[PDB]
């Protein structure tokens, strides 16, 4: 959580300057002064940074999956899905019923994020935007604690357009991330 | 049945158009502005906001699919 | 700004003010000295302007009581259709509906009512329903009692939702007046969200579940063959097969290829040659267009970020030079007064109810529907009655706007002061438009029975005679007739074949045909004219001298609702705005009966029959209305006297209770006859001479008894003069059409 | 059917005899009006004053009659 | 204040912890509008009928009365509909759920703890301490019962075998 | 119960509607178990 790396000071288009929204005051982090479309002074910055770590979360864990399957295959799947790989086993875990249970209970959770999100409006929560308190082994509590965030949200963001890339070029070549 | 062609570069060039026509046509007709930033832009896109890029990129996405439409029926774009 | 803001826990839930009747109003909390404080206590209840002078409180109270409106038709809803579920025929109606008569209703054996439960079909028997709702559920591809009962479940659910969300409105989270005065913001969201994602949702729906169901009834599949909506869902396959465009994916509509969705979206036209309704593909399209018009012009109002519009500014702006300072001031009128919003939604949703009526005739846009003609009368019937009765309540309610919210320091010389400043010169002329309409109308009718009673048939006004021809609705005809191809080159048929073309038989039955106008036509044409135009002109007299006139110069001050302003000036009973709208909903019910009249008798003669093997159709009366509707006494004996042998020969059948309904409703009507007649002052007297006998015997009620007063007594008599009409007007339609179709 | 057409007529006779006697009696005064008789057989009403007093005159009585016995006589 | 169940979730305002089970888990706010008693008395009474169901399919599926079919307890249901126990059955927990009524009403006049019907015949919860730990595990087991008959049920549909006979 | 909701009870309409429902009821009972009686046996 170094001020030169984010938060105020940083800008991403010198041409246009950091923006003047909530959202830049040098606390929020991730800060490299980029909103060129402004987004941050319409939408509440607490949503879109809830957004953003679920998006960076979300494609952190499925492009760390896409190497995984493509690596070692669980027993057990290979034969009962069939031997199609990504998107092609998407359709396979349908067919199958995995993605159907997994959808239900991650319906199941995202129902107490909408209670959570809405309690920032309804009842005034204070929780921290993608705060959950799931740190059972301690690394929060310590020193290295805003550069574990800053390395979450990089992470995130590199992982978003590496799934789309790995995505788009199994659509294209037929072929996994390793390739 | 009219003719509605297949994406094409002309469908994409008259949808851009349409966007930028109705851009610049919002800069000029769009009485009241919102309350908030603007797109970090100068000169006379100096007021230009997200709220009203986002009215003329709509308005600009009807009038290009009209346009493509009505230019397939006629058959000139197709 | 555009914002949320509520009061937390204003009303605190308690059954203190249940036990303590006229609450809400302060000359009624204290108590019932005399009977009339029960008929005010129920006359006052759901007035809140009177009851309170807090808009906030005002439109509180009404947002809840709209709350509790839609959980009752909620539950209605899920009434009928478990009722469709559980103690109907509509799996024997699916497999054979042509066969079938549609009955959802079972009586008990009590008392011999159980002969009531006729012979409909389908190994069923029960009472004959005239509602539709068959023909709904298979236009919705309903197929089993389970989907009717998960209906039922799905109603029920909202109904409890919509209570709830009354209840916490009102006593948990009740807006502020700043929330309730958002017209842009609740434009909007109307317009965009209710109305076109409810036209969306429904053309999904038809898309992916009623299209290809109904495809496969039509193409003769069994209903327990028929896969299910959710295998249509996710095979795309299976909905490739019926239509084939599904292969191609949403590549085409996010392309602007839109034409490779003809098969399933297509300007057609006309009625399905199978099931005798409007295309369900046509369906499709018409909700998706609908959905894109509406969601874009929801986007036309300022709400906060600046883009759109402000109905003020545009109300200022339009002025003129006949018209001084134009449309200002009713942005305030319409956003400080519930009574002017509730006048113009009530007028707008009548003349609603009257087009759709219209047009749900003449395309039948239900499958199965035109050829079930006790359907088809009874909801061109009904949505007429609704239509009258917003109508008239729309000038009850202008005119009570006019006599509570109307401030003329904030009217001055806009459009409402010009009306008042001028409402002489309307009225003259409306009532001499009035008086020419009622002679050129009714005087031919008079002229020809006199003619026809004469014996100089030759000298009537008749299609053998002197003519009388529709030429302008002719043409119109002609012209929708050859639009198909001509000035709608893609519609493969014209949307009504009313206007003309080929018949439409479904089961050996006429489903929709030409109807042609002739000089009988022209005539209740104009008596439809000059009825709508007396009915106007009561309403608008009452609503534009609410206030004052040259005989009360303080009117307002009487009120909206009061008997008389005494004896005096000649006599000024009846002189306000709700005696105004009394004798209107008397003229709307001539009005209304007229055109029922004229819809069951041209329908009857000319449109409904059986058509034979030679390809002719033959008329359930066979042409009576060309010849006989253009006299007084045709309409007496080939209309009424003719057509109500049914109704009176159905003692025995399961058309008796129609029967006795009929008896019953005579006896309603001739009874409001004693209130209408009748006044205060005898009543009075009577009770007093009765009071006597009582007090001889030592006791009497604490509530004195006393008279209904003059507006009362008038309420009754309108009340129940409309219900004896309309309900011997129910009796006839339902017997004749039940019996003959 | 002729015993129950029979007393129908009974209630017209009864029904119209009630109206009229009323009117009859009460034509000098009533507890609403008790000063009739000085405003004569046939005025129109005494207004909205005691709760409304509307058809209060032995006219009254004889026109509302008049429903009664061409009611009776049909 | 953060639930103590949810840490990212708010406590209920209603809820403070002094119920017997009370984790804080309130998310979609039932105890803001409705009375926390009542909801109580519900869930106890969904706690015992679920536990008493569970006891109930493994007794009958290991034993059924001599004098009845022997049935798995599913089936037992609709053979009972027709037999007439369970009309029976029916109509004796209306009774008892007549003064049931009585006493919801009571509990809302704040007469009442919610679930404590004074039903200790055997006397094993007259020490305070006890009768706290054993609140909290009537509370535990009512949800644990009344997630597993759930199971129970569902898993005889699916796959038309007796828990027991699944379970190898 | 609450002695405001038994007064609510007591009122006029309800305790008539109750009231009348219960003599329909048992009109129609009385109908459903001896029906046809034109006459009192004798
Ligand atoms: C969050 C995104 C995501 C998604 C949508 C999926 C989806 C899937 N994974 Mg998983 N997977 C994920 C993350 C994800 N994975 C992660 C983070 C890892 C690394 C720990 C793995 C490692 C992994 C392996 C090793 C295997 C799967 C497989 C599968 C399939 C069956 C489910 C399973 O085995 O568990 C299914 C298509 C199986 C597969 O590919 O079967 C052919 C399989 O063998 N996944
Ligand atoms: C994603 C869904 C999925 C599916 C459809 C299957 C299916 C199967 N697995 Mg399993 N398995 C899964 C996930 C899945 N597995 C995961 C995530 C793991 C890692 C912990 C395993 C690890 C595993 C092992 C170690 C073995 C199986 C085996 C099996 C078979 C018996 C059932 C069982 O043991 O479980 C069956 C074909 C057995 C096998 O090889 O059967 C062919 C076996 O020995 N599975
Ligand atoms: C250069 C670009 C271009 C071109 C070549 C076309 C060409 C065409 N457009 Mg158009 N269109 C364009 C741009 C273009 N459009 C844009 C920018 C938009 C967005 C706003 C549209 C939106 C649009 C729509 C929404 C539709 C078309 C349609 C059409 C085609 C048929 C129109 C016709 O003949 O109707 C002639 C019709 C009439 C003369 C009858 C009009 C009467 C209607 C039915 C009722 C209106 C009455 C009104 C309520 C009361 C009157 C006013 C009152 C105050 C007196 C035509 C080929 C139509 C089409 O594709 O039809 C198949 C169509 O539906 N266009
Ligand atoms: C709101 C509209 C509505 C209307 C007008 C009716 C009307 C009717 N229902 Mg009801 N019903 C409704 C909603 C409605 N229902 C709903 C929402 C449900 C679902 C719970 C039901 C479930 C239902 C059943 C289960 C039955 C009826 C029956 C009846 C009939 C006799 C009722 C009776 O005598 O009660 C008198 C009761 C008193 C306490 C007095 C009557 C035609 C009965 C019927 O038709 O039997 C042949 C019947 O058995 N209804
Ligand atoms: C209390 C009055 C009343 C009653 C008892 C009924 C009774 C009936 N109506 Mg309804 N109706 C009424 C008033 C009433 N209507 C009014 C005032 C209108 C005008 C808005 C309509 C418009 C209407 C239509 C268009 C249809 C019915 C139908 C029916 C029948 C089936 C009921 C049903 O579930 O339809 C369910 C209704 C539908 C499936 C069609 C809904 C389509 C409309 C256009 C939706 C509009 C919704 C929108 C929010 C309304 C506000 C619009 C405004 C902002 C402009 C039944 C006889 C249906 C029928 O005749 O079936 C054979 C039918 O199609 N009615
Ligand atoms: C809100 C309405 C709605 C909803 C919920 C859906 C839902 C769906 N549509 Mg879509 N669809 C809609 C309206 C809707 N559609 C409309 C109005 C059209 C006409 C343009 C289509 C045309 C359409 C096509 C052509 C296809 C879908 C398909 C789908 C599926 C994938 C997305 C999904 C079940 C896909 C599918 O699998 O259909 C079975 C598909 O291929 N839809
Ligand atoms: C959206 C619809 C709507 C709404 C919200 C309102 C709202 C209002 N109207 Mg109403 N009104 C409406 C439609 C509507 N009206 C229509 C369609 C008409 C034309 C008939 C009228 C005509 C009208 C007049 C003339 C007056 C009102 C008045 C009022 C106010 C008080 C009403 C009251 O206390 O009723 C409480 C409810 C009742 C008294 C019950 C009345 C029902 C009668 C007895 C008939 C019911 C018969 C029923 C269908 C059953 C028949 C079958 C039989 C076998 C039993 C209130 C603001 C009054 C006002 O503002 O005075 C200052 C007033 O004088 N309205
Ligand atoms: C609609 C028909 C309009 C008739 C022309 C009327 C016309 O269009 O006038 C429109 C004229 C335009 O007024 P301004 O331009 O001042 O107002 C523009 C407005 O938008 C601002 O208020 O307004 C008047 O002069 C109203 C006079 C009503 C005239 C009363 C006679 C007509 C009564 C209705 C009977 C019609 C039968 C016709 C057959
Ligand atoms: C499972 C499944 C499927 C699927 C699927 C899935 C999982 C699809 C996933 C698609 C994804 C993750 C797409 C990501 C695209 C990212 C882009 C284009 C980034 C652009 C960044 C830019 C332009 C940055 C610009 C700039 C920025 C901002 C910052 C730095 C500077 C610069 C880089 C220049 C299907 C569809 C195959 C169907 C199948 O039946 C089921
Ligand atoms: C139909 C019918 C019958 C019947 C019947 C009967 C009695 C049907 C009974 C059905 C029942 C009891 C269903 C229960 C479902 C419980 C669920 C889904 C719990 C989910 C809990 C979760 C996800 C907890 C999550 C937990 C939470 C929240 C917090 C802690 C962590 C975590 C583990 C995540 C018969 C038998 C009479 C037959 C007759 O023919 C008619
Ligand atoms: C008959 C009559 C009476 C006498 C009628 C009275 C007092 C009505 C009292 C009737 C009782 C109290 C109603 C209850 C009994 C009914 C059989 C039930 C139906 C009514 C409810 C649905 C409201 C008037 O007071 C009156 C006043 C002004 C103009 C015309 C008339 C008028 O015609
Ligand atoms: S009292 Fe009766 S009669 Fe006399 S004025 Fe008023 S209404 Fe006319």
């Amino acid at each position: 959580g170094a001020g030169k790396l984010q938060g105020e000071g940083v800008t991403a288009i010198p041409f246009a300057g950091r923006p003047k929204t909530p959202a830049f005051d040098g606390t929020w982090a991730g800060d490299t002064g980029f909103d060129p479309l402004t987004i941050s002074a319409w939408l509440d910055i607490r949503f879109l940074r809830e957004a953003e770590l679920k998006h960076c979360r979300v494609a952190m864990l499925a492009a760390a999956g896409a190497i995984a399957q493509d690596a070692f295959t669980f027993p057990g799947t290979v034969e009962t899905f069939g031997t199609g790989k990504m998107t092609a086993l998407h359709d396979a875990a349908v067919k199958t019923g995995t993605m159907g249970q997994m959808l239900v209970w991650i319906g199941f959770a995202e129902i107490f994020s909408t209670a959570a999100i809405l309690q920032w409006y309804t009842d005034g929560s204070t929780r921290k935007p993608g705060d959950f308190g799931f740190d059972p082994l301690g690394f929060s509590k310590g020193k290295d604690a805003a550069r574990l965030e800053l390395c979450e949200l990089k992470n995130g963001r590199l992982a978003m357009i590496a799934i789309g890339g790995m995505i788009h070029h199994y659509l294209i070549t037929g072929k996994g991330p390793l390739e | 049945v009219p003719q509605t062609a297949a994406w094409s570069a002309k469908t994409c060039s008259v949808m851009v158009i349409s966007n930028l026509l109705c851009i610049v046509a919002g800069r000029y007709v769009i009485q009241v502005k919102g309350s908030g930033p603007s797109l970090p832009l100068t000169g006379s896109f100096s007021n230009f906001g997200l709220p009203e890029l986002l009215a003329t990129t709509s308005l600009g996405h009807i009038v290009g699919s009209g346009a493509i439409l009505g230019l397939s029926y006629v058959g000139l774009l197709s | 700004k555009v914002s949320i803001t509520v009061d937390k826990d204003p009303v605190a839930t308690s059954f203190e003010k249940w036990a303590q009747p006229g609450h809400f109003s302060r000359t009624l909390a204290k108590g019932p000295k005399t009977t009339t404080w029960i008929w005010n206590l129920h006359a006052d209840a759901h007035d809140f302007d009177s009851h309170t002078s807090s808009l906030e409180d005002i439109s509180r109270k009404i947002f809840s009581a709209h709350f509790g409106q839609l959980s009752i038709i909620f539950l209605w809803l899920s009434g009928m259709y478990f009722h469709g579920a559980r103690f109907s025929n509509y799996s024997a109606w699916l497999s054979n509906p042509t066969a079938v008569k549609p009955s959802a209703q079972v009586v008990w054996p009590i008392v011999g009512q159980e002969v009531l439960n006729g012979d409909v079909g389908g190994g069923f028997q029960g009472v004959q329903i005239t509602s539709g709702f068959f023909q709904i559920w298979r236009a919705s591809g309903i197929t089993s009692e389970v989907e009717l009962y998960w209906c039922a479940l799905a109603g029920l659910l909202m109904s409890g939702l919509m209570i709830f969300a009354g209840w916490f409105h009102y006593h948990k989270a009740a807006p502020k007046l700043e929330w309730f005065q958002n017209a842009e913001s609740m434009l909007n969201h109307h317009l965009s969200g209710l109305l076109g994602l409810g036209c969306l949702s429904w053309a999904g729906h038809q898309i992916h579940v009623s299209l290809p169901i109904n495809k496969l009834l039509d193409a003769g599949v069994a209903p327990q063959e028929i896969p299910l909506p959710h295998e249509f869902l996710v095979n795309r396959d299976l909905m490739a097969q019926l239509y084939p465009s599904f292969s191609k994916g949403l590549v085409p509509f996010f392309t602007l290829n839109w034409s490779e969705y003809s098969d399933f979206l297509t300007f057609k036209g006309g009625l399905n040659p199978v099931t005798g309704g409007l295309w369900l593909s046509d369906t499709a399209h018409h909700h998706l267009a609908l959905a894109v018009l509406f969601i874009v012009a929801g986007h036309m109002y300022r709400t906060n970020w600046g883009i759109g519009h402000s109905m003020k500014e545009i109300l200022e702006a339009h002025k003129g030079p006949f018209t001084g300072e134009g449309h200002k001031g009713l942005y305030e009128v319409l956003i400080t007064s519930w009574h002017a919003q509730l006048s113009i939604n009530l007028a707008m949703l009548g003349s609603l109810s009257i087009i759709i009526a219209h047009h749900m005739y003449a395309m039948p846009p239900y499958p199965y529907i035109a050829t079930d003609y006790p359907t088809q009368l009874s909801l061109f019937t009904h949505h007429m009655w609704i239509g009258g009765f917003c109508v008239c309540g729309a000038a009850a309610h202008a005119g009570i706007f006019m006599v509570r919210d109307y401030n003329p320091a904030q009217n001055y010389n806009n459009l409402l002061d010009r009306v008042i400043r001028h409402r002489d010169a309307i009225i003259s002329h409306l009532n001499w438009i009035c008086i020419f309409l009622g002679f050129h109308s009714f005087g031919l009718y008079i002229h020809n029975d006199t003619m026809r009673a004469l014996g100089r048939t030759q000298d009537m006004f008749s299609d053998t005679a002197i003519q009388l021809k529709p030429v302008f609705a002719q043409w119109v005809q002609n012209i929708h007739t050859v639009a198909p191809g001509n000035t709608t080159p893609n519609a493969l048929a014209t949307a009504s074949y009313a206007f003309g073309g080929n018949v439409v038989s479904v089961g050996n039955k006429v489903a929709m045909m030409p109807i042609s106008l002739g000089t009988a036509d022209f005539m209740v044409h104009h008596i439809h004219a000059f009825t709508i135009h007396v009915t106007v002109l009561i309403l608008l007299k009452g609503v534009l001298f609410s206030r004052n006139s040259r005989l009360i110069p303080d009117k307002a001050n009487l009120g909206f609702r009061f008997p008389c302003d005494g004896p005096g000036r000649g006599g000024t009973c009846q002189s306000s705005a709700w005696d105004s709208v009394f004798l209107g909903l008397f003229w709307m019910y001539n009005c209304i009966s007229v055109v029922i009249f004229h819809f069951s008798w041209k329908m009857q003669s000319d449109v409904w029959g059986t058509v034979q093997a030679d390809n002719t159709v033959t008329h359930i009366t066979g042409g009576n209305f060309a010849q006989s509707a253009i006299t007084i006494n045709g309409w007496l004996r080939d209309f009424l006297w003719a057509q109500a042998s049914q109704v009176i020969q159905s003692y025995g059948s399961s058309l008796s209770a129609y029967g006795l309904i009929f008896l019953g409703a005579h006896f309603i009507w001739a009874f409001s006859l004693m209130f209408l007649f009748s006044g205060r002052g005898y009543w009075q007297e009577l009770i007093e001479s009765v009071v006597w006998a009582h007090n001889k015997l030592n006791f009497a009620p604490a509530i004195q008894p006393r008279a209904l007063s003059i507006t009362q007594g008038r309420a009754v008599g309108l009340a129940h003069y409309l219900l004896g009409g309309i309900g011997t007007t129910w009796a006839f339609f339902l017997a004749r059409i039940i019996s003959v179709g | 059917g002729d015993f129950l057409v029979h007393h129908a007529i009974a209630l017209g006779l009864h029904t119209t005899a009630l109206i009229l006697v009323k009117g009859a009696l009460d034509a000098r005064g009533s507890k609403l009006m008790p000063d009739k008789k000085d405003f004569g057989y046939s005025f129109p009403c005494d207004g909205p004053g005691r709760g409304g007093t509307c058809d209060i005159s032995a006219w009254d009585a004889f026109y509302l009659s008049m429903f009664w016995m061409l009611n009776t006589i049909g | 204040d953060f639930s103590a169940a949810v840490p990212f979730l708010k406590r209920p305002s209603n809820l403070d912890g002094t119920l017997a089970g009370d984790v804080g888990f309130d998310p979609l706010g039932f105890s803001d509008v409705f009375d926390l008693r009542v909801l109580r008395e519900a869930e106890l009474k969904h706690g015992r009928f679920a536990m008493l169901a569970v006891l109930g399919f493994l007794v009958q599926e290991v034993y059924t009365f001599p004098f009845f079919p022997k049935m798995a307890p599913v089936d037992a249901h609709d053979y009972f509909v027709t037999q007439g126990g369970g009309s029976q059955i029916i109509f004796w927990i209306s009774f008892v759920e007549i003064f049931g009524v009585v006493a919801l009403f009571e509990l809302i006049q704040g007469k009442r703890d919610a679930g404590d019907f004074a039903f200790d015949p055997l006397g094993l919860g007259k020490d305070e301490a006890t009768l706290a730990r054993y609140k909290v595990a009537e509370i535990k087991h009512a949800r644990l019962a009344m997630i597993a008959i759930g199971g129970f049920i569902h898993q005889f549909w699916v796959t038309k075998q007796t828990v027991l006979e699944q379970l190898g | 119960m609450d002695s405001n909701f038994l007064k609510y009870l007591s009122t006029a309409p309800v305790l008539l509607t109750v009231w009348l429902s219960f003599t329909a009821g048992l009109v129609i009972e009385a109908n459903r178990f001896f029906p046809d009686m034109l006459y009192f046996p004798m």
